[PDB]
């Protein structure tokens, strides 16, 4: 019943200012601490401040003390970041992680979904999604495999799901890739061999920039 | 925020028994830890006990001077602390605090005032209050001194105020001092300079043994 | 500050094997270090608090020691699951001071990967993009040398290749190569092959199409 | 028994001195869990500082704690009035919790003479035939004074009870009492009853008497 | 128990003023049954003064003892350097024979900046791999000083070992000792060794430093 | 006069034995007591036991402390007193010394300088003697300081000097100190004001587990 | 300095009764007091040390009661040898101070006394002087009047009287008087009576000579 | 075995010095304090000075310290007390007692028998003495009594006895008497009744003048 629910990701220009809250529920807000960690892209794990729930009293890590405003609103029991004059080193994805009492000592219980902050002056373009079936290749034998390709986007985050739950199946979403400030990612599903392309499988593709696409793949 | 009001200190046989409260108010945490520390110059300030609520916790803990003579217990239904001390024996003597804190990596304890308890067979003697005046002689500096004797009581803890807190500037209420058995002090004000003293300043004592004073002067 | 330094980065290690993490503290943090572990995409998890005692859901394959300056983590018997970077974390002192992590390699038994070559959407072409691709699934070893060619020789400018990680339940990597043309450069070509170059057969998978219309 | 060594456990500060007092541990602890407590004159122990460097409250900002595994100490910008006292560290990590010794704070001052005052017994006392002598040595600096009881001219020290007090915080002074205390019989048989006091501020000691009124 | 209070616990004089002491009974007791002691840095404890009166040898008329019953003193005509030390009474008439708690005894002086001194671990240490970085903080008053210890210009207090010593008999000064304890690795892998003083002498660090020269 | 000399402190399992001896010289009293003081800042000075050999009389007594732990005795012919402390636990660790008195009335009493005495389940583990010399850095006043590091030993008595005794001017032995069960000190010598520091200005450190050492300089 | 006081410096009571000595101090002393007897010419035996353990040698009768400031001394029934002075004597603080004591008179019952007089020796005469002497003994009360009378009325000078405290052997005292006349006076009168007027009889006894030769 | 035997009786001018001695015996000399202790004719028990035998340290009343000088010769186990200038006062009988620890506290155990101190300008002159018989008066019935009558003496010191041991009979010796700085003492001896007359009573008389006359009375 207990969970740490997030903002949604955020793209923000460099110099901006963004507020990133971190509800909770199933539980009492006030009775145990809470922590902020960031994770640089591909790198790691950095704690950056911790706090106080009753008192609002943070403490934070050196490398946060200066433009990074912890505070927190205790009746809607949600703590928030804000984070001045954005820049390069501010892309990543910051977390929230419950202190618990364990043993005489401390330790972060639950931890939140985390967060992508990407800061980039590269406006906001979304994606063209094309179906991918493998028709006048006879590639039926053994089993069949099928594949979406979303093409130029911004921000990171899209969200590709197949039939919305087909997922059981051997489902491959590749991480996208950065090429001239545009992003480009591709998913692949392979399906019972012989027996399912008589049933339609579709490529559903939501993206944070309102679009939404679903495109089936007929042959 | 907290307020912690504790009650219940006095003076019992040794082989005795007393018990000890504390009311939380305003400290509405789930989880946090109450422990019990005493005082007195034979030995400092010590540890006692400490219970401790975690989601779903009572862990009560204790040290030497107490594995056996105390317990500690917890239920009004969400407020009180009791430590049920028996067998009490001389050197229980002290006063008693209840600290709190709750289970957060930082955060300050909060502290009651306390209750004295004193273990002896002497029973209660009560306090005899004597109102100090000069006459010609205390004309050294220019004010106005003069005091209130304070004999012979038992128990420790008292009370010497004057007009019931009104002039409460250029008080000196001494420490009591023990003469076999028995504990002495004395107050003194020093009102202004001129010859306004001895009268409607009063000497009030209070000595929980049911005895409370309001004395007069010259 | 006190520094946690993790003894290596990069841990391979077998199905049904032991491998012990060892994490070093600069100061005495006495016990109050934590294990973390993280699976790609998702956030991490606590699994040993204290420094010894197992967190709820955690399983009693996991396990940890340590005391003062030395610490580690043990699973005893590896799964195809048990794929992240595991972070020890101390919580006495200031600023918490975090390790590396590290990443776990499962070794595991070669595989040639199933390969489809993909032509490009009719809707994609109207617009003006011509992207192929080619999905290189399943295999092991990590690399593989993908090779594209048209018309005959091959093509080294227009591909972007992408890759996942360890898959969770067989343990096998997997990648998507593509090769983007303009609708113009693509109808100037007729025949078109994705190279699999590959270390679990000396001789590579080959798929390919040409221009057909279905 | 983890041991908290404080230094020193005795201090006595120019008013306005940058002063610190340290807390040592024998085994390393962690941070959160190092209190620190005021004691002044006869009150409760208030926490002083949580953590190892948070100010509980209405703690002026002069006021500073830092340290970690072993060691630990407390500074205070310019010292002052209101900081006169005894200072402790608490220590809960470890069972048992056990507190470290003390540090005993003085405050320096310009010297200053004692206001004596010289009492006889109430006639309300006289009722059982006790009689007590008082007398006050009242606001002076330094601690250092020598109280004698002086009947008919000869010095008496059966049966005195002396009491100080600790420094004021609002003008760091101290306050004696001396008490005579005798029979009716020993009592009403002699006359000069005087209060004597060599304190550093006169050689000449402060005499304060009279000649008895009895019955 | 006969409760034997002494008065102060906490002690400065000027050096040559005349020092006076108290000692209080619980219950009344002989004159010929109350002792003092008298316990300088590290020794063992002289008895000074017997009887009440009678000093016990080697002991210097400066000093001399008064009291009957409930009350007794110590005084000294002229306060010295010798005289700094810890200063107890016994009780040898009733059982059990307790000791009172005792005054702490400190001279004062004019002020003295210490000599701070920097040394490297021994090549012999660091066989063990053992480094640890040693510091005196030398002949200095008052007893106040902050010492900080900075690798690299970074200041570590995790693992410094710090130890006084009581004031000198001959010239009434103070001592320090602090070693910053370390690993092979740890201290291998920095070079600037700092050792500063914050002493009320200077609002200038005393500052004593070496760049490491190891394997 | 009368010369006290004792000897018998070491380190004992908790629950073991220990016995301490006390030989007193020139000492031709009939009639006098002797008593046996302990030392240690978890409680300062306190009496245990008193023997008394009034004219036909050998009275003896003890505290709470000690009572059934501790037995004294009094019989070489007549010189020796002995106390028998068993079933040690660990709160009778200090520094013993033993006092005595002829029965006069007026009467300066005679102490011994003492053993220490520690009880613990640390076994014994040597000093470890490491010279201190500078190089150009602490050419900071003008004389010259080097010094000697003790580390980790652990039952406490111990004696650094130095060149035997010779040069014992400018000499600071420092406090022993208590990192996890093990002790550690240092001693400073500033030898005069030159160059001559050094070689053959060595350092003795004596530690009664049978571990004595000379050590030498730069 | 502490006065040590004594309730009552004569003290008369009847042999076979019981006679309690208070004796107060000015300033607490605590238990070390001790009782000290004195019977006329020999000197003071302890009686009762630390004010309640008798000393050796000496009897059940002699107690002892006294704790601060009050102290007692009780013979349960007194013989005719317990006649002296007993003080009180404080050995705590330094100036030793004694109390004045008590002298014990046993009262008993009156007796006329046994009368002897004495003509000058031979020897005492050649010599020049003439000293007749009276000797009244073993008598009760105290009070008598001695008087001579010489050849008809009494002589007032040339007399000297002396006594003897209560004989411990009954209670009771003596007297001698003696006259001293020269040769010469002495030859001049015939007649001498030693007159003894006294309590126990309303009529005198008298004891005479006059000038004879032996 | 145990006994404090003192010095002599002495008579000495206003102004002169005196030392008396108190030897211990049957016991250790140096285990035990010592006490002086005054009485003053007819007056009462007066304490002087205290001290340790041991480290020859006295304690002096306050009364006492000026012109005393109150020592001790160790080896043979004695004491001294020494009194400077005379005066009218310094007439006494002076005594030594044995300071004794008994029951927690000290107590004088043993008292030596005594020393007068007689000062005066008087000069010694040796006593008369006067056989008593009753001879012409018949006092023969019940009992008889004899006397013996010693005029004219000084010091006061003078030892009576009857035929040196018959005091078990009632004797009475009578105090002597100062008239015009000398003195007088008598004795009588109540003997057996009709019975002891046929024996010779003879009067004993030892004066420190090295007189010495033991005078027989016939008749």
């Amino acid at each position: 019943q207990i969970q740490l629910v997030q903002s949604g990701p955020e793209l923000k220009k460099p110099g901006e200012t963004v507020k990133i809250s971190c509800k909770a529920s199933g539980y009492t807000f006030t009775n145990y601490g809470m922590n902020w960690v960031k994770q640089a892209p591909g790198k790691g794990l950095k704690w950056m401040a911790w706090i106080n729930t009753y008192t609002g009293e943070p403490t934070y890590a050196d490398d946060f003390k200066g433009r990074f405003a912890f505070s927190l609103e205790t009746s809607a029991s949600t703590a928030y970041l804000q984070i001045n004059n954005l820049k390069n080193e501010d892309t990543a994805t910051y977390f929230c992680a419950r202190d618990g009492y364990y043993e005489n000592y401390y330790a972060m219980d639950y931890w939140g979904q985390g967060t992508s902050v990407t800061v980039s002056s590269a406006k906001t373009t979304a994606p063209s999604v094309y179906p991918l079936a493998p028709v006048c290749g006879d590639t039926t034998g053994s089993s069949v495999t099928l594949g979406c390709l979303v093409k130029g986007y911004f921000p990171e985050p899209v969200t590709l799901t197949w039939n919305s739950g087909s997922l059981s199946s051997g489902v491959h979403t590749f991480p996208a890739v950065l090429q001239s400030d545009l992003y480009t990612l591709s998913s692949s599903v392979t399906v019972t061999s012989s027996t399912t392309p008589s049933q339609s499988i579709t490529c559903n593709v939501a993206h944070p920039a309102s679009s939404t696409k679903v495109d089936k793949k007929i042959d | 925020e907290v307020k912690l009001q504790e009650s219940g200190g006095g003076l019992v046989q040794p082989g005795g028994s007393m018990k000890l409260s504390c009311v939380a108010s305003g400290f509405t945490f789930n989880n946090y830890w109450m422990s019990w520390v005493r005082q007195s110059p034979e030995k400092g300030l010590e540890w006692v006990a400490e219970i401790r609520l975690n989601s779903d916790n009572f862990a009560t803990h204790y040290a030497e001077s107490v594995k056996g003579k105390f317990i500690i217990s917890r239920d009004d239904s969400k407020s009180r602390l009791y430590l049920q001390m028996n067998s009490l024996r001389a050197e229980d003597t002290g006063i008693y605090y209840c600290v709190l804190r709750p289970l957060f990596y930082y955060a300050v304890d909060y502290w009651g005032q306390g209750t004295s308890v004193t273990v002896s067979s002497a029973k209660t003697t009560p306090p005899s209050v004597y109102p100090l005046a000069p006459g010609s002689a205390a004309q050294t500096n220019s004010m106005v001194t003069l005091g209130c004797l304070v004999k012979g009581y038992f128990p420790e803890p008292v009370t010497v105020t004057w007009n019931s807190g009104s002039l409460s500037s250029g008080v000196h209420t001494f420490p009591a001092v023990l003469q076999s058995d028995l504990y002495t002090l004395s107050s003194s004000v020093t009102v202004p300079s001129t010859w306004r003293p001895s009268e409607t300043v009063t000497c009030n004592v209070a000595h929980p043994a049911s005895s409370t004073k309001v004395d007069k002067k010259i | 500050d006190i520094v946690m330094t993790q003894s290596h980065k990069f841990m391979s290690t077998s199905v049904g094997d032991r491998v012990s993490i060892t994490c070093k503290a600069s100061q005495d943090v006495s016990t109050a270090v934590a294990w973390y572990q993280q699976k790609p995409g998702q956030s991490p998890k606590l699994l040993i608090y204290s420094a010894s005692y197992q967190y709820t859901g955690v399983p009693d394959r996991f396990t940890g020691s340590g005391s003062r300056t030395d610490f580690t983590f043990t699973i005893n018997s590896v799964q195809a699951e048990d794929l992240a970077v595991y972070y020890c974390h101390q919580h006495y002192s200031t600023p918490f001071t975090f390790g590396s992590g590290t990443k776990l390699e499962i070794k595991r038994a070669d595989a040639a990967p199933t390969v489809s070559i993909f032509p490009p959407s009719s809707e994609q072409l109207t617009s003006g993009g011509a992207s192929v691709v080619c999905f290189l699934n399943n295999f092991y070893p990590k690399d593989i040398n993908v090779k594209w060619k048209i018309d005959g020789s091959e093509r080294q400018n227009g591909v972007l290749n992408s890759w996942t990680d360890q898959d969770s339940k067989d343990s096998t990597y997997s990648m998507s190569s593509t090769l983007t043309l303009t609708k113009d450069e693509y109808e100037r070509h007729n025949s078109y092959t994705c190279e699999a170059t590959h270390k679990t057969s000396t001789s590579p998978i080959v798929k390919s199409f040409n221009r057909n219309e279905c």
